[PDB]
RNA sequence: UUGAGUGCAGAAGAGGAGAGUGGAAUUCCAUGUGUAGCGGUGAAAUGCGUAGAUAUAUGGAGGAACACCAGUGGCGAAGGCGGCUCUCUGGUCUGUAACUGACGCUGAGGCUCGAAAGCGUGGGGAGCAAACAGGAUUAGAUACCCUGGUAGUCCACGCCGUAAACGAUGAGUGCUAAGUGUUGGAGGGUUUCCGCCCUUCAGUGCUGCAGCAAACGCAUUAAGCACUCCGCCUGGGGAGU
């Protein structure tokens, strides 16, 4: 019931896109489940590569608490 | 008892000054079913007092009790099954029980060879704030908050 | 003295004793207090009764310095984490952020033994 | 040409080996602040500390395991495999129906792989910890509890060949009601369907009918109905001696 967030027909994360990757990231800086923000089978994985290339090139945080 | 509490057998005032606790102070003299002698040692001790330093027998009485009805007690409970004992707020009744208690027993030593002169002077005594029961309520309020520390969020 | 006016405190708090410490920013250490120096002992240093006295016993002499505001830092699962907040605000000073900060790995160590008792 | 296999078109994956690389954490070290404790227990003690400890801030070193995603999810023949990127490399599944024409199944002896502990040779060593030491409880405690700590745990090449190595359930193949989720697909309608509905292939869980079972229970992932090939058993001890 909870819509895909892949409605609009996107390919390819490119691990670049931050804003396109912030939707899934928790408040502190966390990863959020799917049954949270009920995504798909495939896209679960794909997203999680995405945001650890990105984590390494300074693109992202690991601690965003201080 | 298991059930649940259970009724009190509130008492009569006097027939001198009709003071519920006068009464209730005559009872705690009474040993074996014998009751006239204790109201006698009662009111002869009653008319020493007003005699030297006369106010009143009943608010020189009331002041001794005020110095002696304690506000804490130490209770023993095994919550953690251990020698806990935890600070209690004592109940209004059982203060007064305690204050006749201490006052009559402590006094039954204090040792003058006539009848009645160990109360009238006791209660004197206690109500300036020197004699044992005084430090009676002191002690225990002194072993009280002694360990509020770890026996209080019980 | 020097009046800095402006500093953190940081609590640490074990399952079996307390400490709180209050220094400037960098942080040079200005006052700290604990249970175990307040003449508690062992089976009890580890009370939210304890906790208040450390406390003030703390805050009572660092702002003598010269301190109004102060950060606060709270690592060690313990139980004297909400008394040592409450009873810094309660002595008048200004505790005003509230971060919690505790050691979390990232699965590079060997805890000990389980208990068997 | 139906079993098997090959071609052509697509799909998923902690399957394996080699080469580098990232952050968090614990610890040792350097320095600033800083004052009398820290740590531990059912209670205590041993212990480290006024040669300045715990705490706290900055930087450095080193080894190891990969927080969240994480799911009765995935892959592998089993043992098992989870940080990231690259070079080499195996297997499975759905579609089509080009092609060979039964080329199949099982499989004593043989060969290969084979958790953890263990041995050899050379490295490496942060945490943790058999042996060991000290402290405690106990009538006694060479044990449970606490403070330290050596081999080991890691890396390369050899060796040994064992587990409750378990679903205590050999392998191939075909037939016999349903319902319900979930991983990966291919088709058909609605269609913005990429959000529904219908058909089908392959795994993967729970409930349940015939049938079976000494009961407990199992039931298209049979412990039902049947054929083929292998292994094993025949009272408990003596003894896997």
């Amino acid at each position: 019931k909870v819509d895909y967030i892949a409605a609009n027909h996107i390919e390819y994360i490119d691990y670049k896109d931050t804003e396109l990757l912030k939707r899934f990231i928790s408040e502190r800086g966390k990863i959020l489940p799917r049954r949270v923000t009920g995504t798909g089978a495939k896209n679960q994985r794909k997203l999680t590569i995405a945001i650890k290339r990105a984590r390494i090139m300074g693109l992202l945080p690991f601690v965003s608490d201080e | 008892p298991r059930k649940g509490p259970v009724a009190k057998r509130d008492v009569l005032p006097d027939p001198i000054y009709n003071s519920k606790l006068v009464t209730r102070l005559i009872n705690r003299v009474m040993v074996d079913g014998k009751r006239g002698i204790a109201a006698n040692i009662i009111y002869n001790s009653f008319d020493i007092i007003k005699e030297s330093t006369g106010n009143d027998p009943l608010e020189v009485f009331e002041q001794a009790m005020k110095n002696v009805m304690p506000v804490l007690e130490v209770k023993a409970r095994r919550v953690g099954g251990s020698n806990y004992q935890v600070p209690v707020e004592v109940r209004p009744e059982r203060r007064t029980t305690l204050g006749l208690r201490w006052v009559v027993n402590y006094a039954r030593l204090r040792g003058e060879h006539t009848m009645e002169e160990r109360l009238a002077k006791e209660i004197m005594d206690a109500a300036n704030n020197t004699g044992a029961s005084v430090k009676k309520r002191e002690d225990t309020h002194k072993m009280a908050d002694a360990n509020r520390a770890f026996a209080h969020y019980r | 003295k020097k009046n800095i006016e402006s500093g953190v405190a940081h609590i640490h708090s074990t399952f079996n004793n307390t400490i709180v410490m209050i220094t400037d920013t960098h942080g040079n250490a200005l006052a700290w207090s604990s249970a175990g120096s307040l003449g508690f002992k062992g089976s009890k240093k580890s009370t939210p009764f304890a906790a208040q006295m450390a406390a003030e016993a703390a805050t009572k002499v660092a702002m003598e310095h010269g301190l109004k505001t102060v950060d606060v830092t709270v690592k060690g699962p313990g139980s004297g984490r909400e008394a040592a907040i409450r009873s810094l605000q309660a002595t008048g000073l200004e505790v005003t952020a509230i971060r919690d900060v505790t050691p979390v790995p990232h699965n590079g160590c060997r805890p000990p033994k389980r208990r068997r008792v």
